[PDB]
């Protein structure tokens, strides 16, 4: 009886790891797709200053 | 009988040949002016191409993590089972 | 008139890849149909020990 | 366990000369398709067109 | 991310003085040094866990 | 352009003729199919006898 | 004419030296050369003047 | 065996829904600007064995 | 020299978002060679698994003659080698098509 | 050590000048 | 500069959780049947690092 | 009898992945002669 | 003769394991083998693919081509030989 | 008891002297591919030089 009430503390400490990791899941995809809509950004920059360049 | 043809354009057929590899050897054994519309096309297929072959790969990728690691997982309990049997 | 005869030349190829297709298919259900026989041998086999 | 191993276990031959059952496997057994597709450019790549 | 910034800065230049100066062929080396030193790093973290 | 005739006539011949091989192969496949199954009853019934 | 027969040969210059630029660039390519990839098919693919 | 038999009966009924299900969700991936589209040989063509609903 | 300022414009644009599509492709090859590595190593370890089961049972098969028993770890073990079968078939069509 | 097994496919890209 | 600063940190972060779930995993799948079952050295040592919850 | 089946049934168990014994042999699903 | 049977089996079986050791190290370097002869190809075959992107009269039949060729052609046969001694060990 | 004896020490002694003749004629042909193989490759720079 022992052996079953640490196996269910343990069991919730697996659900609660899992919890934050896909919780990180989303603010790294979202990191990846904010330095690319940040880049191009700078690519608007590029074009516009050559086209006041001429 | 081949001709002339003083600038040689083998881009079509390369995109043919690199479709199917099975279409044998063309070469010269024993116009000439491109328009403004044929440029605007030439390029936005070789932009459509580029963005399909991406996307095709992207979700390649996509799919193939979860696989893996699904795989993984069942082979492993398969196997911590069957050495609880013998056990 | 050289136009005409690519045609010409043309449908011979057109018909040749028509009736492949058809023979392949009937070929096809013909052993398609000896591997249910196969599968009911099988069951069959599954009787008698 | 389940049912099939436990009538392969006992005496008379109740069982499936096969051993995975159908309604234990993922495919078909025997199964002739496959929805494969081949690479032309510019045109998808759809894998597992089976499960859609 | 330095170094593709300034290969991408260099392409800016005014078409006369649009050059392959002693900074682009240096440029280039950074970047491949760069990709072989980090290239290395994962394989050498791959021997560690192992 | 993409294609000479003799180009164009091998691709449509090579095709017809690797679809005559699995044909061919299929036949084969479907007589031997025959051969083991009344092979395998023949031999299971002469055991029963 | 003598424009003519000048541009002619400017012309080919720029061909010569485009070629030029390929073949160096297939010239250094060595193993390890972080440029290399698979291909399918080339062994048989050629134009050819 | 009767119930062996009626078991065979039912595996082999299975099968063929388990086909048709693979058969079915394939053609529905189908769209268009797809590798394997092509200009069939006659379609709207009912075969030898087609039954009915 | 006006046809020329709309040509050298238009020519200048195609060859930017040419060079933005290159780096775009450069790196989805990059992570589609990460990838058939990871199929590598999956297929070397499904080996590995593999070799375990077969020599266990075996080895456990030249029991001697009252001792021929059938366990229901015998029919575990049947089961886990055409479970690693089917996952090793899998994991080599997914390297061809990557 | 030295990287003979794994090849890139990709430079920083200038093409002719 | 700073995006990338940020994304280094939570990709390190992220990859210490999957360690953690995949050597916790284990320990739960651990029975009373298994081979590798044995007398530890020294149980209830905590170790040199010592984070709470 | 008995301490034979023992032994060989624990050295089967006590056989792991990357353990010295493991060694690829083959056919052994086909065979079946248990009484 | 039971101890002498015993010793003979003994000797036998110690150095079956010496052999099998030196067959796995066998097995490894074929392995290794494969997969240099795999990355001879992807260099030769890029170079290849990269060299028919010439402009009109350069596309040119030379002897470079019909010894590239060859090239491929050998190293296909080499990785088919290896990979036929991998399956016979 | 001594015919089971001697066919042990004969399948033994066959299965040795075989492994040894896999082992000699694997390592002369990876020395003979690997250096046929580097000669051509040399052979390819050469001539695009």
């Amino acid at each position: 009886w022992d052996e079953h009430d640490n196996r269910t503390r343990l069991a919730e400490r697996i659900d609660t790891v899992s919890r934050w990791k896909e919780m990180l899941d989303k603010c790294l995809t979202d990191l990846d797709a904010e330095i690319d809509a940040l880049a191009q950004m700078k690519e608007s920059a590029e074009q516009n200053l050559q086209a006041k360049n001429l | 009988t081949h001709s002339l043809s003083l600038p040689w354009r083998p881009s079509t057929y390369y995109k043919a040949a690199s479709n199917w590899p099975t279409l044998d050897p063309y070469c010269t054994r024993s116009f000439t002016r491109y328009t403004p519309d044929d440029w605007y096309r030439s390029n936005l297929t070789n932009f459509q191409e580029s963005n399909t072959s991406r996307h095709n790969s992207e979700r390649l990728r996509v799919d193939t993590s979860r696989l893996i690691q699904d795989k993984y997982q069942q082979t492993r309990k398969t196997q911590a089972d069957s050495t609880q049997n013998l056990g | 008139r050289k136009v005409g005869e690519r045609l010409q030349d043309m449908h011979g190829w057109k018909s040749e890849l028509q009736r492949q297709v058809e023979e392949l298919v009937s070929e096809t259900e013909l052993l398609l149909a000896q591997k249910q026989r196969l599968e009911r041998a099988l069951d069959a086999t599954a009787g008698p020990f | 366990l389940p049912s099939a191993y436990t009538q392969r276990l006992r005496e008379t031959a109740w069982y499936d000369p096969i051993i995975p059952a159908q309604y234990t496997d993922p495919s078909t057994r025997w199964g002739s398709v496959l929805w494969k597709d081949r690479p032309i450019r510019g045109k998808e790549f759809a894998i597992n067109r089976h499960r859609f | 991310s330095i170094v593709t910034d300034n290969l991408q800065c260099r392409e800016r230049r005014q078409h006369p003085d649009l050059v392959r100066d002693c900074v682009e062929i240096e440029l280039l080396k950074e970047a491949e040094l760069i990709r072989n030193i980090q290239e290395l790093l994962k394989r050498t973290i791959k021997q560690a866990v192992s | 352009s993409a294609s000479t005739p003799e180009t164009w006539a091998k691709f449509t011949q090579e095709h017809l003729y690797r679809a005559e091989r699995e044909r061919l192969a299929s036949v084969n496949l479907r007589n031997l199919i025959d051969c083991i199954l009344q092979d395998t009853s023949e031999d299971l019934r002469l055991q029963c006898d | 004419a003598n424009r003519a027969a000048q541009h002619e040969l400017e012309k080919d210059l720029s061909d010569k030296q485009s070629a030029y630029r390929i073949d160096d660039k297939c010239h250094h390519l060595r193993n390890t050369s972080d440029g290399v990839s698979y291909f399918h098919g080339v062994e048989r693919v050629d134009a050819t003047v | 065996f009767l119930l062996q038999e009626a078991r065979q009966r039912l595996n082999s009924d299975h099968r063929g829904k388990m086909e048709t299900l693979d058969i079915d969700r394939g053609c529905l991936s189908l769209n268009l600007t797809s590798p394997n589209i092509s200009l069939k040989i006659n379609p709207t063509r009912v075969p030898n064995g087609s039954t009915s609903l | 020299n006006l046809a020329f300022t709309n040509r050298i414009a238009e020519t200048a644009d195609a060859k930017n978002k040419i060079q933005t599509h290159l780096a775009k492709t450069l790196q989805e090859i990059f992570q589609t060679e990460m990838t058939i590595e990871s199929i590598k190593k999956a297929i070397v370890e499904k080996s590995a698994f593999l070799k375990v089961a077969q020599t266990r049972l075996d080895e456990r098969t030249r029991r001697p003659n009252i001792e021929l028993c059938r366990d229901m770890a015998q029919l575990r073990l049947v089961n886990e080698v055409y479970e690693v079968d089917d996952t090793i078939q899998t994991l080599q069509q997914r390297l061809r098509d990557a | 050590g030295a990287h003979t097994s794994s090849g890139l496919a990709t430079s920083g890209f200038r093409t002719a000048k």
